[PDB]
């Protein structure tokens, strides 16, 4: 029914690796050679044309053929009574069950290298209990666990883009009707190598939304594959020599339903970086573009990503970049919202933004005279002054979030760029009050900004304390 | 005639045929329509009292990779219930080993034998059944046993049905009433001759004149 | 991984044709380099083609806009998807002007080259709003070689100079935005007018001015620009008329508005004990993710099938 855990060791450039598994599984990441072994291993244990042949001296780790290779699986029959792959299972197996462990399964394999002969031989087990497995039993050349799965390996190598598409189709409706029988699962590495764009979204839906690809194992460089993700785990490669593995069971919940397709789309190309700066809109990007094309123009080459975050709460990127194993940094400003229907009540937006990613939730709501009499400037300065009460009410809260690479502004990010360079704004806002002014326009006047910036500038905006998220995303 | 409208059926089955009507025949026929047809992972079991008649089926019907057992009812339990799952349902010092003069008239005794001599035990009396009993007895016990038994087989072919005893169709009815798996009878009423092994002519009868599940065909040829 | 080696094998060649050819006249053939490359190593490997003199003549295919945001004084040439082999090419630069933001024009632009038609917008408030529009009505406006392109806060020119020139056809959906000058009050400048304009070789408008008595402030000074917004609309008929044959579409106010006159009822609905347009235009980006969230198949046909939309069928084809 569903697949659950594997452990690989002394295999490769594999020690000790246990990771966690779903029916559709996505790998990615640096390494590019232990994203190519976890295949390997899998065709070793489940491929009866590649467990053929034996293993190698250099299959061992560390060339050291005294040691013995384990490859383990594990599954999950809780859903005998639903589905019927559980049932192709049971029926090929027959007394390696007991009935106190009705509900996991086993296949593992074992080599031992023999030095006369310089030879690695396999051999396969099967049971319930981890401690107590036996030989799968077979005559000839054939083995009892070669009549349920069917193991299909698609690559690209070993317009033309229509033709790959033309072999997914005839894929998969080849391995419907002939393979009615066995359980059918497929190794799709780097579909992506002479694919056009849309050609990508396309072969994503079909892969995220048709039922002929129950069960999987997905290797791709492309975020374009990943726009229509959904029910997945993703397995990320950490970018070192030893092998290490993060996972992570993504799922978009139904509130985030109206906004799939922004949610996609943005953490697709975050999910191939170190770290990432979580920010609101395009302003900030602008300005810190600029920023740091004038002192870090490499931060991209060695892994930093600005991520627009927009009018969501945060949880459901952390959640899969912390799982995942990235580092993420989030700025934010207090905000005030209005509600919906009363008047004179306002909601700790950005306070309550902060707190839904410390576990505690929600605060408490605000009330502000605000006569009618005033309006405009002296509005916004109230509001300002209540900002700052606000800010300063909550200072171990504050202190906390800073914990947690969390920056939150007293205000607003006009009034921390002003408080880094306001003789460079009062010079190019003439003749007004440069946060008043830059606030009318938000795109225009920081392209104005952004155009009369010099490196002086760019590196007291970069050296204030103020700033410091940004000094997170350069590794400092 | 009518060996047209049961190539045609599928479920519950009766064949009411007499002495040199063909059941051979329209028992492999049945089978063969049965496996092309159905292109699941499901197979089927034949049963049947002697070895030479296994043998002519296994011969007629062919080769294949899918597994299909064509043998006697004494050999389906013990290749499929007893052997594989007796220590799920008894415990762990209960032997899977047997090579089968060690009679006797008791059950427990039976459970003794094969426990401590490690030999299939047997009864004296021909009227009870010490294999077709510890059968069912081990069904009831183990759910990896029946879950077995469900996933493998799709439908089960009987013969010669008037020669079973009590306990045989006790096993054969819990398999189509608890399990859900369809049967195929073919016996003549008038064959009870062998009487003289506790056959029991009874239970085809009230099968034939009682059971609404079944269809009932009769062959004059 | 194994984009190391690849990095390692193009800096032998770069330091290797040099040394030994020093007496001929080299020329680099790269096809599709990003095979099974990094998207880091893609990005360093568009900043060597583009900012060092190894590479002075080079011919390169590609399939991924990673390598072109460095893009910068060269030729694109792009092969129409048909049968017949047809190609465009385009001289690219970038303007002086245009050189604190290069880095936003060249990512914006790089996956814009790889569709068929664009549709230019501005943030992305219309961003959500039209997505979650097409994926109710048109799902698969992206197979079929469909693109959302925000613009920002510059003008139309290069991106329009760049798609027209390869073929590709582009969209734009603007609205009417009064600019106060910087410094002297009481003078704006006619900015969607003057954007529109630029785009058809008439170029820039004369200012105008509005009293706005002091004592007036918050909504009623809205609609007393909106009510100027109305009346420059009105006089400029003509010209909107032109816009409209070059696939320009002005709005006469804002997007709210012409949302309203299409979802009024349901906007009232949703937004309960409010003025639908004022509580829309207080928080754009919550409130527009409040509407969506709330809107039906209906609201989407009947946003679809309006003539204030008729963008949204340009970009899918009608």
């Amino acid at each position: 029914m569903k697949f659950s855990n594997i452990t690989i060791k002394n295999f490769r450039n594999f020690e000790k690796v246990n990771i966690n598994l779903d029916n559709k599984n996505v790998i990615f990441g640096m390494n590019d050679i232990g994203k190519t072994n976890f295949l390997y291993a899998l065709r070793f244990l489940l491929d009866k044309e590649i467990r053929k042949f034996g293993f190698n001296k250099s299959d061992y780790h560390k060339h050291d053929t005294s040691k013995k290779i384990e490859i383990i699986l594990t599954l999950d029959l809780s859903n005998y009574e639903k589905d019927e792959d559980t049932k192709k299972l049971i029926s090929v197996v027959k007394g390696a069950r007991t009935s106190a462990n009705a509900d996991v399964f086993y296949i593992a394999l074992e080599s031992k290298y023999d030095d006369k002969e310089l030879y690695g031989n396999i051999i396969l087990k099967w049971g319930s209990e981890l401690d107590n497995l036996i030989d799968i039993p077979g005559r000839g050349n054939i083995n009892a666990l070669d009549n349920v799965f069917k193991v299909i390996y698609i690559n690209p190598l070993v317009g033309d883009g229509r033709r790959k598409m033309l072999s997914y189709s005839i894929y998969n409706y080849l391995a419907k009707k002939k393979y009615e029988d066995k359980i059918v699962i497929y190794l799709i590495e780097e579909p992506e190598i002479s694919l056009h764009r849309s050609m990508q979204i396309a072969l994503s839906k079909q892969l995220f939304e048709q039922s002929t690809y129950k069960y999987f194992f997905l290797s791709t460089h492309s975020p374009e594959l990943l726009y229509e993700m959904d029910n997945t785990r993703l397995i990320r490669v950490h970018s070192t020599e030893k092998v290490v593995c993060s996972s992570h069971m993504y799922n978009v919940e139904e509130a985030y339903g109206s906004v799939k397709k922004k949610l996609n789309k943005a953490l697709s190309s975050a999910l191939f970086a170190e770290r990432v700066l979580l920010i609101e809109g395009p302003s900030e990007k602008i300005l810190f573009e600029k920023v740091l094309d004038e002192v870090e123009p490499e931060y991209e080459l060695n892994g930093g990503f600005l991520l627009e975050v927009g009018g969501t709460y945060f949880n459901h990127y952390v959640c899969t970049l912390n799982d995942l194993g990235i580092t993420h940094i989030i700025k934010t400003d207090n905000d005030l919202k209005s509600k919906k229907g009363k008047k004179g009540v306002y909601e700790l937006l950005g306070l309550n933004r902060c707190l839904n990613l410390l576990g505690r939730e929600n605060l408490d709501e605000i009330t502000i005279d605000i006569p009618e009499d005033i309006k405009g400037k002296k509005k916004k300065e109230r509001l300002n002054e209540r900002k700052k009460e606000i800010f300063k009410q909550y200072k171990n809260e504050v202190g906390e979030f800073l914990g947690e690479r969390i920056y939150l502004s007293e205000i607003d990010l006009e009034n921390d760029l002003y408080s880094a360079i306001g003789e460079s704004m009062k010079r190019i806002f003439e003749n007004e009050d440069p946060v008043h002014y830059l606030q009318k326009s938000k795109l225009f006047n920081m392209v104005e900004l952004v155009n009369n910036l010099s490196t002086k500038d760019c590196f007291d905006v970069f050296e204030h304390e103020k700033f410091a998220c940004l000094k997170e995303l350069v590794g400092s | 005639m009518s060996r047209e409208q049961i190539i045609k059926d599928g479920g519950n089955i009766l064949v009411t045929a007499g002495a040199g009507s063909g059941k051979t025949t329209i028992l492999v026929s049945k089978i063969e329509a049965d496996l092309k047809e159905n292109k699941t992972h499901y197979s089927i079991a034949a049963v049947t009292f002697t070895n030479k008649a296994a043998k002519e089926i296994e011969g007629r019907l062919g080769y294949s990779s899918r597994g299909n057992f064509i043998g006697t009812n004494d050999g389906f339990v013990e290749s499929e219930i007893i052997r594989p799952f007796i220590k799920d349902a008894f415990g762990n010092d209960y032997p899977d080993n047997f090579t089968a003069d060690n009679q006797f008239a008791s059950y427990d005794k039976g459970l003794q034998v094969l426990k401590y001599q490690n030999i299939l035990g047997t009864y004296s009396n021909p009227k009870k059944n010490f294999k077709f009993q510890l059968a069912l007895d081990i069904l009831k016990k183990s759910l990896v046993a029946r879950q077995y038994i469900f996933s493998k087989y799709f439908k089960i072919f009987i013969d010669e049905y008037q020669d079973s005893d009590k306990d045989m169709h006790n096993l054969f009815m819990y398999l189509k009433d608890q399990l859900k798996i369809k049967l195929f009878i073919v016996g003549d009423p008038k064959q009870s001759i062998y009487i003289w092994r506790g056959a029991e002519p009874e239970n085809f009868n009230g099968l034939i004149e009682n059971s609404t599940d079944f269809n009932k065909y009769h062959l004059t040829s």
